[PDB]
DNA sequence: ACTTGTCGGTGGTCTGCTCTAACGTCACGGCCAACCGATCGGA
DNA sequence: TCCGATCGGTACCGGACATGTAAAGAGCAGACCACCGACAAGT
């Protein structure tokens, strides 16, 4: 259920002081500051391990190690290198720095919060403290600058993840069972998963699919669609009037053209000619640059 | 141990809540395991002693 | 009043006018109705069958 | 207590789990075999390489040939009636 | 185009059924039937074509005794003999008591007709 | 519990609710919701109104609320949840033989512990057990997450 | 304080989830040492 | 004389029940992500 | 009166199919079967 962010701010280790020093440009921050109904920070966190954790009796480092597991760690959370570059250059943060973190920190959420109340109130700049200034605007979803493919390396590579992360628990298991002295790596792999993984992908997922031969060209085409059915994506009835529609962006991307005209318009599309793919994911095409 | 049917707990309107005048809350909690309900109580008794 | 309907539920006007009048006669007195405009997944889930 | 407990708990958790896990019903003393089947065959993939055949996990279980195929007959589990077939829900097995 | 006539025509008298319900098969691969829908049966209700559809639901897919009753009147020339009552509504009176409802046929006189013929 | 034992009874689970409904009295329950609708008015009217409805569908009927309560379960015919072997040896269910061995598999797990005389949390949480899966054999995924 | 109004509010929470309930149940009660045991 | 039924035994396989003593003590793997109208339980 | 939340619904035909793991091991007993003895009574 909703909270107000300043319990939120609160928690991550501000003050009073701190939210009207950072946030005294604006009015509605102010407003919710003053309805907090909540002083000091134990009674924040506390407040949001209640919410979030029903049944569970609080403790003090347990509401922390909670947030940190949540939002701050590699291990059940995970902004990936498309998501770290995206929030780097939509908030302008770390302009420069390679991109090796692949978490949330505090200074995105702070400046997501800031990004959010300059743009209710009219702002089209903002420049965070320590940041390169960014224009400020909403985002379109169905930008092709905010979708991105993942090809057949992305998903071999998503299913091999899925069959570590398996074999990595059969090992942890293993691990606390058997006698020192005598374990050995080859006493604790099990290799099974992984390559059951691998199989139950090829096997069973939508995105592969046997291949059109009634001519060359059924096959070239084949080779070169784009789908946005499957695993993590839309479902053919789960779809508007939104998602079927040709996106100015298209343009020397995917063809407006070549669509299955039953059920699935729209949702199918093949690459253009010149088309490229970035190594993020991202669709590029060629231009001729001109001057003068 | 009897078991209650699930069409005439869990339903938009509850009809075991409109029968016994209990909230679906207090029904759940019941039939669940998870509060006690007094079944009945000797008013009688407790007036005299 | 003296009718077998119950308060608010919504009946046919012939059934409805067949019970007042048999209430009327040998009886007490009949029930009050107003005229109610359905929608067709209402009418058609509210059948006798 | 923690380690008759622990004893205790363990056999009673696997005989549970051997009886009350299949719906065609195989006796305890065959799901050991099958699961010794098992283990020897995972062995057997990592000591050579390449999947064993029938013939290596007869010679590493002293049993015979053919009854290494009844044992793999007898772990198949029966397939629900019920799963789809197509990509939208209006076929069945 | 890959759209063949040879691949498309189907045509059935009798063949494999289903087996909760007796009821035809569907495809070519099968030898199965054409599915006689709603809407098929919303035409003939409005064309008032009352034993049309009557025989269509009951001897053509599911009175398991009225098919072979008809098959064989076609073939030593007699008249169709009348229809009996569908396997399907006897599976979902089955499915219904199975869920604690006690669903009864009633005759006129007001007892209970039992549906365990045979 | 300890302090006025003798004093009024308390249950816990669907016991208790059969226990209330035998003690429920449906006559003085519909004449008291009669007289508050024709009486009262504002929201407790509509609250009336509801449980009129449902407490006159009780008393109309020759039925008894007891029916909202199950001692037994019934089991659908085997040839409507067929077990057949499919060709090549394979075989196939029908859903429904995992649910019904569910509830056996549990009914039976109560009855050993309700005759050793295990602590009543254990009998609590293997009654909850039971009701979960009759009610996932009845409709699987009203309460809780699907099986 | 207003902890102890927490853990009580904590402790009466419905838990929908069996697992959870089960869960909070064996935790209510606390463990035997070295000589407990014994005397039971 | 041959057969035959009751008695008794050896050896083998499939199936089920019981027991094992350092110490060990409060679950996860994961979305959900449409979009409309109706309605009961809260605030 | 406003308020989130659960629950209901979303055209037709044609076709298309079956899953990926297990910490084991022993000692003891009843049952059914495949091979056999006697043994008097019946053929």
């Amino acid at each position: 259920r909703r909270q107000p962010v300043t319990v939120l701010l609160k928690a991550l280790g501000w003050t009073n002081e701190q939210i009207v020093e950072r946030f005294g440009f604006s009015e509605i921050m102010m407003g919710t500051l003053e309805k907090d109904t909540t002083s000091g920070t134990d009674e924040a966190l506390l407040d949001i391990y209640r919410k979030l954790r029903p049944g569970e009796p609080p403790t003090k480092e347990s509401a922390q190690t909670l947030l940190e597991n949540l939002f701050f760690k590699e291990k059940r959370y995970d902004l990936a290198r498309v998501g770290r570059y995206k929030v780097n250059k939509k908030l302008g943060l770390n302009a420069g720095k390679p991109i090796t973190s692949s978490t949330l920190t505090e200074e995105d959420v702070v400046a997501t919060i800031e990004y959010l109340v300059r743009l209710h109130e009219g702002q089209t700049s903002m420049t965070v403290p320590g940041g390169v200034e960014v224009p400020v605007e909403v985002d379109d979803i169905d930008h092709f600058g905010n979708r991105r493919l993942r090809t057949v390396g992305e998903l071999i590579q998503n299913q091999i993840r899925v069959g570590l992360s398996r074999m990595e628990r059969v090992v942890r298991e293993r691990m606390t069972t058997q006698d020192v002295e005598a374990i050995t790596p080859q006493t604790l792999i099990n290799i099974r998963p992984v390559v059951a993984a691998i199989k139950e992908f090829f096997g069973t997922s939508q995105l592969s699919q046997f291949m059109d031969q009634n001519n060359p060209l059924s096959g070239l085409t084949h080779k070169r669609r784009l789908s946005a059915l499957g695993p993590g994506g839309l479902s053919r009835e789960r779809a508007g009037l939104e998602v079927r529609d040709v996106h100015p962006s298209h343009y020397g991307r995917m063809c407006p053209i070549e669509t299955p005209e039953g059920p699935n318009i729209g949702l199918i599309g093949s690459l253009s000619v010149y088309a490229r793919v970035n190594p993020f994911g991202f669709i590029e095409t060629p231009y001729r640059k001109v001057e003068n | 141990a009897p078991v209650t049917h699930i069409w005439y707990f869990k339903g938009v309107p509850s009809r075991l809540g409109y029968l016994l005048d209990l909230a679906p809350k207090d029904l759940e909690k019941i039939i669940y395991f998870a509060a006690y309900v007094i079944t009945s109580v000797d008013d009688e008794m407790r007036h005299n002693e | 009043g003296s009718t077998e309907f119950l308060p608010g539920s919504l009946t046919e006007r012939a059934e409805f006018e067949a019970e007042n009048r048999r209430v009327v006669a040998e009886g007490g007195e009949p029930a009050a109705g107003r005229p109610v405009l359905m929608g067709i997944t209402k009418a058609s889930l509210a059948t006798d069958s | 207590f923690s380690t008759y407990a622990t004893w205790w708990i363990r056999q009673a958790i696997t005989r549970a789990m051997a009886d009350q896990a299949r719906t065609i019903r195989i006796p305890v003393h065959m799901v050991e075999v099958i699961n010794k089947l098992g283990r020897i065959q995972r062995e057997l993939l990592q000591d050579l390489g390449r999947e064993p055949t029938p013939e290596e996990l007869a010679k590493e279980m002293d049993i015979t040939p053919e009854k290494v195929l009844e044992i793999q007959q007898y772990a198949r589990e029966p397939i629900s009636l019920d799963q789809t077939i197509g990509d939208e829900g209006d076929s069945q097995l | 185009l890959h759209h063949l006539v040879d691949d498309k025509i189907h045509a059935r008298s009798t063949g494999p059924y289903s087996m909760i319900t007796q009821q035809p098969l569907g495809g070519k691969a099968q030898f199965g039937g054409q599915r006689f829908g709603e809407m098929e049966c919303w035409a003939m209700q409005a064309y008032g074509a009352a034993y049309t559809l009557q025989e269509l639901l009951t001897i053509k897919s599911d009175d398991t005794v009225g098919r072979v009753k008809v098959y064989e009147a076609i073939v030593k020339g007699e008249n169709i003999p009348e229809p009996g009552i569908p396997e399907s509504f006897k599976v979902l009176l089955k499915e219904l008591q199975s869920l604690c409802l006690n669903v009864e046929v009633l005759s006129s006189d007001g007892a209970a007709i039992e549906m365990r013929d045979g | 519990q300890d302090r006025y034992g003798e004093y009024f009874t308390g249950a816990m689970g669907a016991e208790s609710i059969k226990k209330l409904i035998e003690n429920f009295d449906i006559d003085a329950e519909a004449e008291s919701l009669r007289e508050v609708i024709r009486s009262g008015k504002g929201q407790k009217k509509l609250r009336a109104l509801k449980r009129l409805k449902v407490v006159a569908a009780f008393q109309q009927s020759g039925n008894s609320p007891m029916g909202m309560v199950l001692d037994a379960v019934p089991v659908i015919p085997p040839e409507l949840r067929p077990m057949v072997q499919l060709d090549g040896g394979r075989f196939a269910t029908s859903d429904l033989n995992d649910l019904y061995r569910r509830v056996i598999n549990r009914n039976n797990r109560l009855k050993r512990l309700i005759d050793l005389g295990a602590p009543e949390i254990i009998v609590n949480n293997e009654k909850r057990m039971l009701q979960e899966s009759v009610d996932a054999l009845f409709d699987n995924g009203r309460r809780g997450r699907p099986v | 304080e207003a902890l102890r109004q927490a853990r009580k509010d904590a402790e009466l929470t419905a838990s929908a989830d069996s697992v959870r309930a089960y869960l909070k149940q064996i935790g209510k009660v606390a463990l035997l040492n070295a000589e407990e045991e014994v005397e039971l």
